[PDB]
């Protein structure tokens, strides 16, 4: 009633006098239904049970434990003269196969 | 938690394939997963899986499990350790030895490598000392262990 | 106390520059500065070349462009690109500080080619360069001559006699 | 606390559209607002109001959980417009127009806003790479700029859009977060299969970093292949106010018209021109307008638009085709005649155009598209000929063919590794080769070097090598003192390194196997370079 009486109050239209009408729900067992004023307000546990579920399936969801995480990004080589004088022409070769294990191993 | 422990039966049994041309180890998995891996899988398994179905499927099943769980125990080790320097060639039960036996073996030889390189026994045990460290370090390995094990290969040498 | 600056469509301009340089100055990663100006210009306050040249300043002298790092980092392509806003964008064109700030960075990259571009379009437009920096320039230069380093190792390597579509790497 | 309004119940249902009965007649309801229906005691299908009625009912356009949808259900009023979520936290994703994660394998921005008034924006001043010769050189595209795409069938529409994300990608990977360019592309009533494999190959290229994806396939409601261009261009309010730049490739239009026309015929509009409503001008116009280059005072941000509609036939006299070419500045025309006829990209010289011209492209962009504009017109008048004067061909004759061959691509192409490909053009160098290796020479002008492998350097600075010559030549221009001998002293060697090591030994082919071994080679080259 309290609640009642304070919503007919936070409406538009309050001058007007206020019937009130109870009826009954076979399918909800626990907390009302409360419309005043063309404003509904459901505080139901059909309703509270199922957004607390339906927040534990999003979280759930949420994540992609089957897929595998993104690995820090890799700057760029910057190879130094040392190993190039080494190896002229085979870092290029290396770097190829390094790609190939990457990507496949 | 549940899901996901779910999915790892699932994978470690084989009934899923994951989620990319991915294969299935010790490292990529953890990896995904939070480091308490064999714990609470065993816990998941003793709680919400064992009583559900009767005794008969859950013995083979925790039999599996053990299985397949030293069976990633072993495929931590890398393939070219593994065959070539002779880790599994005599078997799981030896896996353990070998890999202690190559350790030492090839910490002596990397020693005896760095004094004939350098000579200068002290420069030579520093410098095995700090790339024994760094190494263990990059491979996420225990500072004081590595030390440890340096200690007891120049001791052993 | 100072020339008043107008926008293309003549309206008034803020010239109160000094709050958002020291942010600039303050700032430890060079893409903040970026995000400094932009909520600089959101305030009807342009940049100005002393900004430009405090940006560049805290781009030479930072670290990395974001707080993780990045692929297909240059440290050269950003200062070369607030230069390109500067020019074409804004109208305003760069000085001896400026082209200073591009040099060190080709000196501290050792790229000698882009180096030597730097101290030719100085004197093309009136600049004169520092000599610590070119004779740093020349340096490297006869470093990567005596070393091979002058071209890389890719280039200096023998092409399939055969025409092959896999032999050129296609 | 939070008591839901309602209105009224559910009284019919067509499909994608509703209509509502209101409850009582005080009651009044806003007109573009979101509404939402109690499908269930847990779900919610929202709603949008798209016409009133005499009798007080309500035209509803349902946007989800319409199987869910009965007579009687409870009708709630958010007395809102429809907003969705925006941020650089949506970078990287493919999402629901409704705000909603697409999984693969606190702000709110309103869907629809008035646009930059004359003031509040600036003229184009800078360009957008899009990477094929064709449109960097004749046809500048730039930014705060709106271009359509039209093109039959399976003619490269999409291609370009994707070919322009992958050239900038590298870029903005080098330039600050300020400067760079990000994109968005809506895929409205197309194929959940391409968006997988737009994704896949983005993600190869990680171009999806700089890149997110607005997706109503062609499963999901007409209300949502509707409203998807506008979330798109909801993204880009958020990188307008923040002064960054962003792009937007509205995927076909012409499936945004027929489901506009859906609904509207659905809801009991009249109908117009082709059965459509009359006021898709207007939608487009209110779509397209909201692009600009934004004031300084307004931070100097931008978003560019790359719509696509589609052709039939080749014709450009269709309702929606000329209310698109009305809006947009220019168009890519992509002719299936070209296509069909070898060349990629088909573009149609003649009926693609750009109406910025030199104010967008570069310094460096400004001396090549001057002389290739005159070039092109005077091979428009000769290249009818059947080449008789086999020697007596003009240099603009030679000049063109050899610059339909670097226009002939399949991917993007670098500023750096276009502009140096044509100067040679221009200026004549590659005038002795033939027309076929034209592209095997780009290969060896940007991928090995012949001065550097045959020792012929005397070149102090101009290399290819290097790569970050880009921005030099961006900045300073071909045309000056420090770069023009250089530039000339590195095409020339290696026009005579190629007209004497290269082409002596191709034209020694006789085999059949080598000969198909030099054309696979060429062809191949032709799609990589
Ligand atoms: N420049 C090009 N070089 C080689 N192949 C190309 C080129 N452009 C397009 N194609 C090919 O044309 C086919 C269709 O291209 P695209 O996906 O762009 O079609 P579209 O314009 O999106 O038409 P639709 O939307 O009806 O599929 C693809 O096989 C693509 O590889
Ligand atoms: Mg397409």
């Amino acid at each position: 009633r309290k609640q009642v009486e304070e919503l007919h109050k936070e409406s538009p239209l309050k001058d007007y006098k206020l019937v009130l009408e109870t009826k009954v729900d076979p399918s909800i067992g626990g907390g009302y239904i409360l419309e005043v004023c063309n404003q509904v307000v459901n505080r139901s546990a059909a309703a509270a049970a199922a957004e607390t579920a339906a927040l534990a399936k999003a979280s759930a969801a949420q994540v992609d434990w089957t897929s595998l995480p993104a690995a820090p990004p890799r700057p760029s080589p910057s190879a130094p003269d040392t190993l190039i004088r080494l190896l002229g022409s085979v870092v290029d070769d290396l770097a190829d196969a390094d790609k190939v294990e990457q990507k496949y191993g | 938690d549940a899901v996901k422990f779910q999915t790892l039966y699932n994978v470690l049994t084989g009934k899923q394939h994951l989620k990319d041309q991915v294969p299935v180890k010790d490292c990529n998995l953890t990896a995904i997963f939070g480091a308490s891996w064999k714990a609470d899988l065993n816990k998941w398994f003793d709680s919400e899986y064992a009583p559900k179905l009767p005794a008969a499927e859950r013995d083979s099943a925790k039999k599996s499990l053990d299985l397949y769980l030293k069976r990633v125990d072993l495929t931590r080790y890398t393939r070219e350790e593994l065959t070539t320097y002779g880790i599994l060639a005599c078997g799981p039960g030896k896996v353990d030895a070998l890999t202690e036996k190559h350790l030492l073996e090839t910490g002596k030889a990397r020693l005896e490598e760095l004094t004939a390189g350098l000579g200068n026994k002290d420069e030579g045990v520093n410098a095995f000392r700090k790339e024994v460290e760094q190494e263990g370090k990059y491979a996420n390995w225990p500072a004081e262990k590595s030390k440890a094990l340096a200690d007891k290969v120049i001791a052993a040498s | 106390a100072g020339g008043k600056r107008y926008d293309l469509f003549g309206y008034e301009v803020s010239v109160a520059t000094g709050p958002f340089i020291e942010e600039i100055k303050k700032a430890q990663f060079y893409d903040d500065a970026g995000e400094v100006i932009v909520k600089m210009n959101l305030a009807n306050t342009p940049p100005d070349l002393q900004t430009y040249n405090a940006v560049l300043e805290r781009i030479l002298n930072c670290k990395s462009k974001r707080s993780q790092p990045v692929k297909g980092e240059n440290k050269f392509a950003a200062m070369m690109d607030i230069l390109e806003e500067m020019d074409a964008r804004s109208g305003i064109k760069p000085n001896a500080e400026s082209w200073g700030y591009v040099l060190k960075e080709l000196v501290q990259a050792g790229d000698f080619r882009l180096g030597w571009v730097c101290i030719a379009g100085m004197k093309s437009l009136g600049i004169t360069p520092d000599q610590a920096l070119v004779d740093a320039n020349e340096a490297n230069a006869a470093k990567a001559k005596a070393a091979g380093t002058d071209f890389p190792a890719y280039l200096k390597k023998a092409a399939p006699e055969s025409f092959d579509t896999k032999a050129w790497g296609i | 606390l939070e008591a839901k309004q309602k209105i009224g119940f559910v009284h019919g249902i067509d499909g994608t559209i509703a209509t509502i009965a209101p409850a009582a007649s005080k009651v009044t309801v806003p007109y573009n607002t979101v509404l939402e229906i109690a499908v269930s005691a847990t779900n919610i299908a929202n709603a949008l109001v798209f016409n009133l009625e005499k009798d007080g009912s309500i035209g509803v356009i349902l946007l989800d959980n319409i199987s869910e949808v009965r007579s009687g259900q409870d009708v709630y009023a958010t007395g809102s417009l429809l907003k969705i979520p925006v941020g650089f936290h949506m970078l990287g994703k493919i999402i629901n127009p409704l705000g909603k994660e697409i999984p693969t394998g606190t702000k709110l921005g309103l869907v629809e806003e008035m646009a930059p008034n004359i003031v509040s924006r600036q003229p184009v001043n800078y360009n957008l790479l899009t990477g094929y010769k064709v449109i960097d050189t004749l046809i500048p595209v730039g930014r705060g700029q709106r271009e359509l795409i039209l093109g039959d069938r399976q003619t490269g529409k999409t291609s370009i859009a994707l070919s322009t994300i992958l050239n900038q990608t590298k870029v903005n990977n080098e330039i600050l977060s300020k400067n760079n360019v990000l994109s968005v592309y809506v895929s409205i009533g197309q194929r959940c299969s391409n968006v997988a494999r737009i994704h896949r190959l983005l993600t190869e290229y990680d171009a999806m970093k700089y890149c997110t994806i607005v997706a109503a396939t062609a499963a999901d409601p007409a209300g949502l292949q509707y409203l998807a261009p506008y979330a798109g261009t909801t993204l880009g309010e958020e990188f307008r106010n923040s002064g960054r730049h962003i792009l937007l490739v509205y995927d076909d239009l012409s499936k945004q018209a027929v489901s506009y026309r859906q609904i509207s015929l659905l809801l009991r509009r009249p109908p117009g021109r082709e059965a459509y409503p009359g006021d898709v001008f207007y939608l487009h116009s209110r779509l397209l307008e909201r692009s600009a280059m934004m004031s300084p005072q307004k931070g100097s941000g931008s978003l560019t638009s790359l719509p696509i509609v589609e052709t039939l036939s080749n014709d450009v006299t269709a309702y929606i085709v000329t209310n698109v070419i009305s809006i947009t500045d220019g168009q890519i025309y992509l002719d299936a005649k070209l296509f069909t006829g070898g060349q990629r990209p088909a573009v149609n010289i003649g009926l693609s155009v750009s109406r910025v011209g030199s104010s967008a492209q570069n310094k460096a962009m400004k001396k090549v598209g001057g002389a290739l504009k005159m070039l092109m017109g005077e091979y428009r008048k000769m290249a009818g000929e059947q080449t008789s004067g086999s020697q007596n061909v003009s240099p603009v004759m030679i000049r063109g063919a050899r610059c339909l061959q670097l226009f002939n691509q399949k991917g993007p192409s670098y500023f750096m590794d276009a502009i140096v490909a044509l100067y040679a053009v221009t200026n004549g160098y590659m005038d002795d080769v033939k027309l076929q290796y034209s592209k095997f020479y780009e290969f060896l002008l940007l991928n090995k070097d012949l001065p550097v492998l045959y020792g012929q350097v005397n070149n102090k600075y101009f290399y290819m090598y290097n790569k970050n010559l880009n921005y030099f030549i961006r900045y300073f221009g071909l045309n000056h003192e420090i770069l023009e001998p250089e530039l000339k002293k590195y095409i020339e060697i290696h026009t005579n390194l190629f007209l004497d090591n290269y082409q002596s030994r191709m034209n020694e082919l006789k085999s059949d196997e080598d000969l198909v071994q030099l054309k696979n080679l060429l062809y191949a080259c032709k799609r990589t370079v």
